[PDB]
RNA sequence: AGCUAGUUGGUAGGGUAAAUGCCUACCAAGGCAAUGAUAAGUAACCGGCCUGAGAGGGUGAACGGUCACACUGGAACUGAGAUACGGUCCAGACUCCUACGGGAGGCAGCAGCUAAGAAUCUUCCGCAAUGGGCGAAAGCCUGACGGAGCGACACUGCGUGAAUGAAGAAGGUCGAAAGAUUGUAAAAUUCUUUUAUAAAUGAGGAAUAAGCUUUGUAGGAAAUGACAAAGUGAUGACGUUAAUUUAUGAAUAAGCCCCGGCUAAUUACGUGCCAGCAGCCGCGGUAAUACGUAAGGGGCGAGCGUUGUUCGGGAUUAUUGGGCGUAAAGGGUGAGUAGGCGGAUAUAUAAGUCUAUGCAUAAAAUACCACAGCUCAACUGUGGACCUAUGUUGGAAACUAUAUGUCUAGAGUCUGAUAGAGGAAGUUAGAAUUUCUGGUGUAAGGGUGGAAUCUGUUGAUAUCAGAAAGAAUACCGGAGGCGAAGGCGAACUUCUGGGUCAAGACUGACGCUGAGUCACGAAAGCGUAGGGAGCAAACAGGAUUAGAUACCCUGGUAGUCUACGCUGUAAACGAUGCACACUUGGUGUUAACUAAAAGUUAGUACCGAAGCUAACGUGUUAAGUGUGCCGCCUGGGGAGUAUG
RNA sequence: GGAGGAAGGUAUUUAAGGUAUGUUUAGUGAGGGGGGUGAAGUCGUAACAAGGUAGCCGUACUGGAAAGUGCGGCUGGAUC
RNA sequence: AAGCAAUUAGGUAGCAUAAAAAUGGUCCAAACGACUGUUUACCAAAAACACAGGUCUCUGCAAAUCUGUAAAGAGAAGUAUA
RNA sequence: GGCGGCCGUAACUAUAACGGUCCUAAGGUAGCGAAAUUCCUUGUCGGGUAAGUUCCGACCCGCACGAAUGGUGUAACGAUUU
């Protein structure tokens, strides 16, 4: 099967129904893909997300945003980490993507958290993805 | 890209620039004897004879060296130093002998650029 | 691509300050190696240096640390310390002195000579300071080191004047010979003296040592002495020191490269594809901004250019940060070892990661930031840090990793249904062709753009009947089907591989890719043994042509076919590796589910939206958006050659 | 008399030297082979148009030479 | 003396210790024949002959072939893989 | 069993890839070549030797090599020849 994403799975499959332009999108679920949709939807990335059911199997339901005029509000979305190439960075280190306009998403000790709450609880950890 | 793996199996390398002037040894320049002096016609569609020397290094090797300036007085026997230069006109012409050197001399009558060719300030 | 036979390990012993095949005697045959042994080539290493935004790349000058060597090759002695640069012994080469018996010598110490090379210094002063050796001390030694001289070799600073000064001197150059430009540049006037010369003044590197005076302490019967403290106390190679004050006066002082584009800077003469320039493109053949010389202009300046070498521009080895349909680049295809990577979820470990930028270690200098001292700078000094490298302490646990479980949606097994030139073996069939035999029958047949060779009066061709052999399977048959690919089409049986669909249960991540390796692999070719109708390299003849070692015609041997064993190459192509998760549609078609439509699923074709693409084109069977792993590319020729 | 003390003798190890066999590497060598530049000389016209026999790939044979032909494969092939 | 022996260690003796006799000379390159063999008894031992291997051709059995005027015999008490 | 001659021809000189012509059943391909064959000849050049009519490696002007009277090589073998 070599999946090799349950990350970037849905980060591809959230960028393709993103640019295409639908409603919604429906991804596995774990508690990574749930955190990471967590993080979007505080930051103002998704509408929301929902849990449902599909033969016995649970899925994300997540409601795209766009502004009035069909322009995605999420541009590019993408990895960093990658299982050829793990990417880690200290808490200083830390890139701020594209000068604070986007956000940065890490895999911390404390959990999956932005750039900008890294910074501020002083932690570092694995960079998941940057989103703008 | 190749895979991280594949660089780590089989690394990158770069390939290395090769001289352009093998008989100097990575020395400025080198001192031969004149072994043969002649004219040369250059490739097309160029005209003129130019003035080259078949020089014997003083490491071994031999050479074919131009004779920049206009008029010489090399003859054969004659010690000479040959610098780094390509002539494009010329097949097989790598170096260039140096005026002013050892059995060489400035080129008579010249006012620009004198230091290219070896030749003193005429007083003013 | 195999290496090692004291080689690997063991038991004793030799020896060492000390462990060990370090060495020896025996006992085993072991040890290392495609996760690169061994071998060959190259090279002292590091702190650092150069370059660069960084990552990196190149590099190991000076200075500092370690290592090795001191003519080549060995050996031991003395000694705390040497397998000893100016100690000893032996052998070898070289040099020198001999009375011929024999001896003496090692500048890769400081200078210097010869040779070599493009290429590098004085056969100098002093132990005043610092450091070291000996001594109670005075003191002695110190080519270490302090200085001087030499070289524009690099780095840094200063000067060669400064201020007034014409519609604007002479000349030079360009011009129509109005005038422009050199040009306030010069000249002239005024001012100044860093530098130049002379004189005067003149810090600092310096501390004092011995000795002497005095106080206090330990000691003691006590001085001499020792220690702690105060004072006195000769001493500078550099050195005519750094710096400072007057005296004379514009006095002592600029060149080099370039001017077509890249690249800041144009005109006039001479030359006429000659002479020459050139880093690239390229200029010169009678009007050269590119050659040569002058006049102007630009750049830098006691320097300016050239050559050699390194980095950068080069994202042109792309981790940061490139590709493989047609430009160089996807292996012929598959199965799999090592390796890399991999669904959901629980607990534990804390290797990775993160943190307290804990705590240390990363000598000094150098590198970064401030503050200081040389008139400033270079240079020098005192502090302060930024990285990131290792070790360690205490924590965090998401992710990777480790150990033990759980789940089913991935992948498999079982059940049912179903399509198919999938493969191998063994049988059978007809059409057609050729040959042979027997009839009818006569002069042509055959062939081309046109002919001829050839075949035929020994009965051709044509036609009828019979027999034999070989090879290949029209129609079905295609915008099909199957297989990993090559490939597979007359019919039947046997043996046998794979795929697809489903609530239809079971296992519970059992997976993806895959360097070596293995298997398969059109046609041609090779070995052995058969077979040989037709076709057909080589070859023969006839034509075309100047010639025809070909195209065309008539013949024709291998081969084409079968069995077995090799070869492993193709435009082996979709010029597009495999796998998974996604991303509008139109028109056909195959199979299945559904009675069938109608739709779905799995394929298979055409067109086409967005996107992508250098363009052509591609476009749910991506060359679109993502990743896993493998293969491969780094200008052309030489060259897929030479050699192994 | 220890002291075998110290010379001397003997023995092991060993440098240099000598002998033998393989092995790595740099010059040279009659002659031969192809490659590049100079030749614009000689012979032929193979490829580029349907290049005048469509082209090309693998293999085999043959020919002064470019090449020709047999077998299989490809379109990266006019025209209809 | 050790050791089962082969050998190992020490000592002794000589110019010489497989001490006598018996008991390979070796290396490099070329020509011819592959090779072991056979041949001119009595001047030629070879590069000649033979050889395994290869090709052509004959032979359907009262076979081809050979010896004889014949019968007959061999081929063969074999059968084209002969 | 057989497997030819003559003549002319290139940025010196040389040769002749090429062309013409006569004749034949067809005119020697691969490979080899002063050879167990080459008369001229001790051809020419290189190696070996102080000096090499022999020997080895080539050149091709093969009097008069040549493909089962086999052609060119070949590990091993030889009371063979050098």
């Amino acid at each position: 099967m070599a999946i090799t994403y349950s990350i970037g799975d849905m980060l591809t499959k959230l960028r393709n129904a993103s640019r295409v332009g639908h409603g919604s999108v429906d991804l596995k679920m774990s508690n990574m893909n749930k955190s990471i949709l967590n993080i979007l939807k505080e930051e103002g990335y998704i509408k929301d997300f929902n849990f449902l059911e599909k033969k016995g199997i649970a899925f994300i339901r997540v409601l795209l945003k766009y502004d009035n005029k069909r322009n995605p509000v999420i541009n590019k979305i993408d990895a960093i980490s990658t299982p050829g190439r793990k990417i880690y960075s200290s808490y200083r280190n830390m890139p701020r993507i594209k000068n604070g306009y986007g956000i940065l998403i890490i895999s911390s000790s404390q959990g999956v958290i932005t750039g900008k709450e890294a910074k501020d609880k002083k932690i570092g950890g694995e960079l998941i993805c940057s989103v703008w | 890209m190749p895979t991280i793996n594949q660089l780590i199996r089989k690394p990158r390398k770069s390939q290395t620039e090769k001289t352009a002037s093998p008989a100097l040894q990575n020395c400025p320049q080198r001192r031969g004897i004149c072994t043969r002096v002649m004219t040369v016609t250059p490739k097309k569609p160029n005209s003129a004879l130019r003035k080259v020397a078949r020089v014997r290094l003083s490491n071994g090797f031999e050479v074919t060296a131009y004779i920049p300036g206009i008029g010489h007085n090399l003859q054969e026997h004659s010690v000479v130093l040959i610098r780094g230069g390509r002539v494009k006109d010329l097949p097989g012409v790598r170096y260039h002998i140096v005026r002013g050197a050892k059995d060489t001399l400035g080129v008579n009558n010249r006012k620009k650029g004198r230091s290219k060719y070896g030749t003193k300030k005429p007083k003013a």
